[PDB]
């Protein structure tokens, strides 16, 4: 949930 | 310190893990074990391996250290070494070299191409702290590291650049591509290495230490030898031309403060020691050698390494007018951008100034200014400026002289050349479209271009620009020059040097842009095609173009020349394109005739070193159509030939390296196609050519002559054999000479007088006449037709008497010594060439033999190979000159054997006395220091012994010197212990006295007095340890070697007697043999332990099995038997241990034997041997099952080529770190466990069915993360073992290991599981396994009702096979069986049951649970065999509930229902592939049409747990599904969270996400399809949804942390284009 924070952060942010 | 050293290891190995295990850890081990053993002079040993491979993993293994901890690390290892002192002279060295090993191997991965650099500092650091003798440490660190690099360079890279630099050329050759890559090879290599490990580790040590060992080893005491010899061996090795070579040697050297040794004493002789001489003598050879051949890549680094060779030659500078001439110019010419050498350049300036220029400026200055001119500006029209700084700093450091040659030579540089507008009579041109104003310009764009051309700095902006509008530049000029108004008419000089440009463009574009040169090559050639098909005027022009392309070699970039012939051949392509008429062939002088007309002649005229490659790639061009195009071939044949002749002999004096004959012979490669062996074509006038060629009697004809008659003499006879005799009639005297030969020499004795016969025709006599022996009798029955001595009177006999003149010339100024010593040696060798040519050749009648009056002379010259170096050429010998010297004596003396009378041998031999050998024998030991002058003649006399060996009759020198002298070597090698340590001097003394010592006598007394003879502060502690073990085990190498050569079973003698160190003794033997051959002695070891297996082996063996005293003699022993069984098992590796050791008792068996009651070595029990049959499955199954669970904790899940190849080569027998190596790329008695477990199945996972069985034993006996190992075991071994046989052996093994047994649940799990791990990845044909399970298919139909374990493995068993089966392969071993859609679906459809009455013993699960695997598996095989209807509808009516349909009964948070349901993955690709059927074939805006016919109807997800997993199923389902096909399932989704995820509550920390994440995140999987998400059925849905969602998500951030929610806050955002507005409520 750190680089994953970027992962899902991008999941929503790009959505 | 025992179990505690264990603890050490227990950290060590366990660091093999995937996550790290730390580091300071180790030095803890280090200084620890240090003080430990420093306490102990009592020899614990046994830790030798662990401590070593320990430290070797240690020192630099790290991504980093705490910068802090690193000096601590220092005190650590250095402490290891003080221990190594008190230790007594053994293990230190070896360890050092090991860390050399990994050290450079750690170059990988190189950080100019974890990471790499670290080691430097630690090495640096290693040297620098605390107190006691940092020196020795550093010292041996160096030398062993050195020789280490020797080893890898002795592995490949020489070979590398060789082959793959030479490779594509000869591999592909169509004769079209070969020629190219030929001309591409000549001028500098392809610069391609073969194996990067070689290619690069090759840099490594050098690349590593680059700045390191320069100033390091500043030490005086330990650097006499690291100086002198230690300089050399490399420098000898050089010839292969490694970038590496010089590198440090100057750097340290000039760094080193007494070059006063070197410079002054080397002056004294110029006016050790000779070491200083050669140490000089590199200079020109080096210098030029790179200047010509080696590259801006190569040379530059090389050369520049090689300028500082002046830094040591201060006094011993002499000429070197080229030195900087080529050199420093290269400094600021091609890299004013790269200061690399540039630094040096003016360092050279510094001292050449500061050392004695007082005439030499007369030299130096005419260079300096006219060159150092750029020293000031390369700046503008470390720091370049800083350069300029120190430039002037030089200038004024003298000043007043520095003024000028810059001015007058720069005045020689053409500032002024005025050309454009044809020396400026009009506008050049204006063609470009602006023409509001219609400008003109373009006036000088050119010298601008130039200025770019020299420039690569802003080349990025600039030089680019240069070629850039060069591109349109030409086409511009010719462009309006085509109608020829003035354009060409103005051009010819203008556009002339406009050509001269592009040499530079395409030249350096290489180092700059492939895109540049390669961009403009099609353009240069689109030129050369143009005017050729056009009229020839730009012929007048491009002719000029290629003209100076005669050069390009003095021009350091010789690929210029590559350009040339490539252009030339492209020229010829176009010339082949348009060839028409010899009218226009010859009147193309640019073609055809005037080509060779010049190029041959023109080749000759300058005496051109600059034709070489030009020549080779030149005719190589033809080598394609040298066969045919038209006539000009006819001329070029002869003209080519005597062109080669005159060619060679012309320059034949001072020629550039052999690059010359590289080219010479390169074209000599053609008479091939040139000879089609026609009748009277080759035989014609072209054969009239060789007519005069041998009788040309001319100089270098040797290279040519032998070339001739084999090849060219062949066409017509055999080689032309009998063409010859009828001319011998007239004369064979036609071949030889001797005009003015012998006496006038004896008078003038001049260098000018050396210049023909003495120059060549000595040689041409020798070889010219050698090739004659062969044909007919020529040297007997042809040349000699007139008299025995009559016809050769002034020819061959004077050649004798002139060899007598060589003896004389030793009886009673550099270039002087050059041809003087070069000569006298070239004399003895070549006159002995045809000498021994005759002597050996069967045309031996004593006709020319008696003709010698040198009978005693010959034996008086050769008898001294001692004075011979000190007098005639020696230094020059190393290059394959006196390297070849031994080749003489043997060849000579044995061609002196037989017919030639033995006194030639004998009286000669009789010349030798014993006082030489006995004397020197005494002396070199009698020295200590002073070992020089004798020790030499150790090397020499030994070399003579070589010559005796190949020559026999050695014993004639040593009849009783067999006895004593060889003994006395023992007296002396004996004697050393008085002084203990021996000099690196004496360290080179020993190879002599031992090496030749044992060339005759026995290596047994070796072993005996080895053992006993060794059974014996600086004086006394340097005495202390070698007493105990070392000194002979120090000298050990040669000793072992003796033991390797001729010994058989002689081993077993002293072996069995002493029964202790012999092992070690033997151990050194082991691979010292092996490595040498890696097949020779690999038996010799084997039966000596067939019998000795009974003998020395045994008392050891059952001394262990028997056994404080006998107990440690045991740990001693069993340690041996490790070794014995292991190395001896390595010579079994060729064959067998199960026959060889299998048919041979107490070899196989001792494995099982010694296992009792010891862990630490119990590690090492297993890795040896692949024993087979009986008492092995069983007894060893006990020593592993029983002795494992007993000796390994019961606790379930409680635990814890050439180059690089050489790292293992010398650590072969030992060192547990072996595979702990590359893994660098609570737990304690648990570490005893997996210590031993990793000891267990990592080793043999690969082979045998008990090796197979024991893993299955323990895993089920005690489940641990050992199971993880199983993957990198099973799967690996599955792919790995690659034995279809043993494949099937576990196929059946496991297969009916699933038979009727006491097996438990997991006991079938890992069974089929790890089973499949190996099996899915192994060979697709599983044979009766996969067929007998077909005949275990009916095993599936079955009833065990019920019992328990009968019920357990009832269900475990019949799902068990399909478990591996269908996954490992479902297909194509399954396809012909014609159960496809047919006979299995029986067991799927039926197999999973209700068992609604079963409440029992997890029958309600495991029975029903695993029963579902019917549909799981079989349905999968169907998924690819599917209809769409078939697999979907085959599911009805449901047994449901079923276990996967019994859900929240447990597992109340959402995490592993995706991970641990063990259901998805089939369901995944299920709907994946059958959704490839139903898919882009057709989509659905509707829910139903994708479900009801699908099995997606089976999915509903409503009303309870009936909800959740199904829609859990939807999880990755919708990944493919969409569009609106999940339309109602969408309603399922927003339905999902409401009271259900609520029913699951938080459902795991990340759970709420886990649901909603794509619950909504699918809502955005579309835009307008969210018009559904808002409007139609959302009716109550999203309102409540939100309410909860929000409700929850508020806090848990409050509960735990922050942007968690925000993840939702998104979703929140994502919602609303209308929706349900619970917002006032918000």
């Amino acid at each position: 949930a750190a680089a994953a924070a970027a992962a899902a952060a991008a999941a929503a942010a790009a959505a | 310190y025992v179990e505690l050293i264990q603890r050490c290891k227990q950290m060590f190995l366990t660091q093999t893990d995937t996550g790290d295990d730390r580091v300071y850890q180790m030095p803890s081990f280090l200084q620890s074990v240090a003080s430990v053993l420093l306490y102990l002079d009592t020899v614990p040993e046994v830790y030798t391996p662990v401590l070593e491979h320990l430290v070797v993993m240690q020192i630099d293994s790290f991504p980093q250290y705490s910068p802090k901890m690193q000096l601590v690390c220092c005190r650590a290892i250095v402490k290891v070494f003080l221990a190594l002192a008190a230790k007594g002279p053994v293990l230190r060295n070896c360890i050092s070299t090991v860390v050399h090993q990994g050290l450079i191997r750690i170059c990988s991965k190189p950080v100019v191409l974890k990471d790499y650099v670290d080691l430097f500092r630690h090495l640096l650091s290693s040297d620098q702290m605390m107190d006691s003798i940092l020196a020795d440490e550093a010292f041996f660190s160096v030398n062993s590291s050195s020789e280490s690099l020797n080893h890898l360079l002795y592995d490949e890279f020489v070979k590398s650049v060789l082959k793959i630099v030479e490779k594509l050329d000869l591999t592909l050759e169509i004769q079209t591509v070969g020629e190219q890559e030929n001309g591409d090879e000549a001028p500098g290599v392809w610069m391609i290495p073969t194996s990067d490990p070689a290619a690069n580790l090759h840099p490594a040590k050098p690349k590593d230490f680059s700045a390191f060992i320069n100033l390091v080893e500043f030490c005086r005491e330990i650097l006499p030898e690291k100086q002198a010899e230690f300089f050399e061996p490399w420098v000898y090795s050089f010839s292969y031309e490694l970038i590496l070579q010089s590198t440090r040697l100057p750097l340290i050297s000039g760094f080193y403060k007494l070059l006063s040794i070197t410079v002054r004493n080397a002056k004294k002789i110029k006016y050790k020691y000779s070491c200083f001489a050669l140490f000089v003598k590199f200079g020109k050879e080096v210098a030029v050698k790179m200047k010509q051949y080696k590259d801006e890549l190569l040379a530059s680094c090389l050369t520049f390494l090689l300028s500082l060779p002046h830094n040591i030659i201060e006094l011993d500078v002499r000429a070197y007018v080229p030195a900087l001439q080529m050199a420093f110019k290269l400094g600021l010419s091609y890299t004013p951008l790269a200061e690399v050498g540039l630094n040096a350049l003016e360092e050279w300036s510094i001292y050449i100034d500061r050392h004695v220029m007082q005439p030499y400026y007369k030299d130096i200055l005419p260079c300096l200014d006219g060159y150092l001119k750029t020293s000031a500006l390369s700046d503008e029209t470390i720091s370049l400026e800083e350069i300029r700084i120190r430039v002037v700093q030089m200038l004024g450091s003298l000043g007043g002289q520095i003024n000028k040659n810059l001015l007058t030579v720069t005045s020689s540089d053409e500032m002024m050349k005025s050309y454009v507008a044809w020396d400026r009579e009009k506008r050049l041109s204006f063609a470009v479209p602006f023409r509001e104003m219609k400008p003109v310009i373009f006036l000088d764009v050119f010298l601008p271009r130039v200025t770019e051309l020299a420039l690569t700095a802003s080349d990025r902006q600039t030089k680019v620009a240069a070629c850039e509008l060069l591109h349109s530049m030409v086409m511009f000029m010719l462009g309006k020059a085509t109608q020829m108004p003035e354009g060409g008419q103005g051009a010819p000089p203008m556009y002339q040097l406009y050509k001269r440009t592009f040499p530079v463009l395409l030249r350096l574009a290489c180092d700059v842009d492939q895109v540049t040169r390669q961009l403009y090559e099609p353009l240069v050639m689109q030129l050369i095609h143009w005017f050729t098909n056009n009229k020839k005027f730009e012929s007048q022009d491009t002719v000029a173009l290629l003209e100076a392309i005669l050069d390009g070699i003095v021009d350091p970039v010789d690929s210029t020349l590559r350009d040339f012939c490539g252009r030339c051949i492209r020229e010829f392509l176009k010339w082949s394109i348009k060839q028409i008429t010899p009218q226009q062939q010859e009147k193309s002088p640019v073609n055809t005739k005037s080509l060779f007309k010049r190029l041959y002649s023109l080749a000759l005229h300058p005496n051109a070193f600059k034709r070489l490659g030009a020549s080779l790639a030149f005719n190589n061009i033809y080598r394609e159509f040298r066969e045919e195009e038209s006539l000009v071939e006819q001329f070029v044949f002869e003209a080519l030939v005597i062109y080669m002749e005159s060619l060679a002999l012309a320059h034949a004096d001072e020629k550039s390296l052999g690059t010359i004959q590289q080219c010479c012979d390169a074209i000599d490669h053609l008479c091939r196609i040139i000879e089609k062996k026609h009748v009277s074509l080759n035989k014609a006038k072209k054969r009239r050519l060789p007519r005069g060629f041998p009788p040309s009697a001319s100089l270098c004809l040797l290279d040519l002559v032998k070339w001739l008659l084999a090849h060219c003499g062949r066409p017509q006879k055999e080689e032309g054999v009998s063409f010859l005799i009828n001319t011998f009639e007239g004369g064979g005297c036609g071949q030889p000479s001797g005009i003015l030969a012998q006496p006038t020499l004896l008078y003038l004795r001049g260098p000018f007088s050396l210049q023909a016969t003495l120059c060549w025709l000595d040689l041409l006599l020798a070889a010219l006449e050698c090739y004659n022996t062969f044909i007919g009798e020529r040297t007997v029955g042809a040349l000699q037709v007139l008299g025995t001595e009559a016809q050769s009177s002034l020819l061959k006999a004077v050649a004798f008497f002139l060899e007598s003149i060589a003896m004389h010339d030793i009886i009673a100024s550099p270039q002087e010594g050059e041809r003087y010593n070069y000569s006298k040696c070239t004399v003895v060798v070549r006159i002995m060439e045809f000498t021994t040519t005759l002597l050996n050749t069967s045309p031996e009648g004593w006709k020319l033999l008696k003709k010698d009056l040198c009978n005693t002379h010959l034996m008086r010259v050769l008898v001294q190979t001692l004075c011979e170096p000190a007098s005639i050429g020696f230094n020059i010998g190393d290059v394959q000159v006196m390297a070849h010297l031994p080749d003489v004596c043997v060849n000579l003396m044995k061609a002196l054997k037989m017919s030639p009378y033995k006194d030639i041998l004998e009286t000669h031999l009789r010349e030798k006395i014993t006082a030489q050998s006995i004397e020197e024998l005494c002396a070199v030991n009698l020295y200590g220091p002073d070992a020089q002058v004798d020790r030499s003649r150790l090397a020499a006399v030994v070399s003579a012994c070589k010559q005796l060996h190949r020559a026999g009759l050695l014993h004639n020198i040593l009849p009783s010197q067999s006895t004593d002298l060889h003994h006395s070597v023992g007296t002396e090698l004996l004697s050393l212990v008085y002084k203990g340590i021996a000099p690196g001097d004496e360290r080179q003394c020993l190879p002599s006295l031992d090496l030749s010592c044992k060339q005759l006598a026995s290596g047994l007394l070796e072993l005996a007095f080895a053992f006993g003879g060794l059974c014996e502060g600086s004086v006394i502690h340097f005495s202390h340890g070698e007493y105990f073990y070392s000194l002979f085990s120090e000298t050990i190498n040669t000793e072992l070697l003796k033991n390797l050569d001729l010994a058989v079973l002689e081993l077993m003698q002293s072996s069995v007697d002493n029964t202790k160190m012999v092992s070690a003794v033997l151990n050194g033997m082991l691979d010292q043999s092996f490595r040498e051959r890696a097949d020779s002695w690999w038996a010799k070891d084997s039966p000596l332990e067939t019998k000795m297996a009974v003998l020395a082996l045994l008392a050891k063996i059952l001394q262990i099995d028997s056994s404080v005293f006998t107990t440690y003699i045991s740990l001693l022993a069993d340690t041996k038997l490790d070794l014995h069984l292991k190395g001896q098992a390595v010579t079994l590796l060729p064959f067998f241990t199960s026959l060889t050791g299998g048919s041979l008792e107490e070899l196989r068996r001792v494995l099982e034997q010694l296992i009792v009651a010891h862990f630490p070595m119990q590690s090492r029990e297993f890795p040896p041997g692949t024993p087979r049959f009986n008492n092995y499955v069983d007894c060893m199954k006990k020593f592993l099952d029983a002795l494992e669970l007993s000796q390994s904790p019961m606790l379930l899940e409680l635990m814890t080529l050439e180059s690089v190849y050489e790292m293992f080569r010398k650590d072969d027998p030992r060192l547990s770190f072996t595979r702990q190596s590359f893994v660098d790329r609570t737990k304690l008695n648990e570490s005893t466990f997996d210590t031993q477990i990793t000891k267990k199945m990592g080793y043999y996972k690969i082979l045998d069915v008990m090796y197979s069985r024991l893993p299955k034993d323990d895993v089920h006996a005690k489940e641990s993360k050992i199971n993880q190992v199983f993957h990198g075991s099973c799967i690996t071994e599955g792919n790995e073992l690659t034995k279809t046989l043993i494949k099937l052996c576990y196929d059946a093994f496991t297969e009916n290991m699933a038979g009727e047994n006491q097996l438990l649940e997991r006991r079938r799990l890992y069974h089929c599981a790890a089973y499949n791990c190996a099996i899915s990845v192994i060979c697709c044909v599983f044979n009766e396994l996969k067929f007998y399970q077909g005949f275990l298919f009916s095993e599936k139909p079955e009833k065990n009702l019920l019992i328990f374990e009968n019920l357990i493995d009832l269900k475990r068993r019949y799902n068990f096979p399909v478990e591996v089966e269908v996954p490992m392969e479902r297909k194509k071993k399954y396809i012909e069986i014609r159960k496809e859609a047919r006979e299995a679906a029986n067991g799927d459809s039926d197999g999973p049951s209700y068992m609604s009455s079963l409440s029992y013993l997890a029958d309600s699960t495991l029975s029903e649970e695993m029963s579902q695997f019917d549909f799981s598996t079989g349905v999968q095989s169907y998924s690819y065999s599917s209809q769409d209807p078939r697999p979907a509808t085959g599911r009805f009516r449901r047994r449901e509930q079923r276990d996967p349909t019994v859900h929240d009964d447990v597992l109340e948070l959402e995490m592993d229902e995706l991970n641990r349901h063990e259901c998805m993955a089939p369901l995944t690709a299920l709907v994946k592939h059958m959704h490839r059927s139903l898919g882009p074939p057709q989509g659905e805006e509707d829910s139903v049409p994708r479900d009801l016919p699908s099995w997606m109807k089976f999915l509903h997800g409503k009303l309870g747990n009936p909800i959740v997993p199904l829609n859990i199923r939807l999880f990755l389902a919708k990944l493919v599904i969409n569009t609106e096909e999940v339309f109602r399932p969408y309603a399922k989704h927003w339905l999902s969270p409401l009271l259900q995820l609520a029913a699951s509550e938080n459902n795991g920390g990340e759970g709420i996400h886990y649901m909603v994440v794509e619950i909504v995140a699918t809502i955005l999987s579309w835009t307008g399809l969210a018009t559904p998400t808002g409007v139609p059925k959302d009716e109550v849905l999203a309102n409540r949804l939100l309410n909860f969602l929000m409700k929850h998500v508020f806090h848990p951030k409050r509960a735990v942390f922050r942007h968690n929610l925000e993840i939702i806050k998104t979703l929140v955002e994502c919602w609303k284009d209308c929706l349900s507005i619970p917002y006032r409520l918000i």
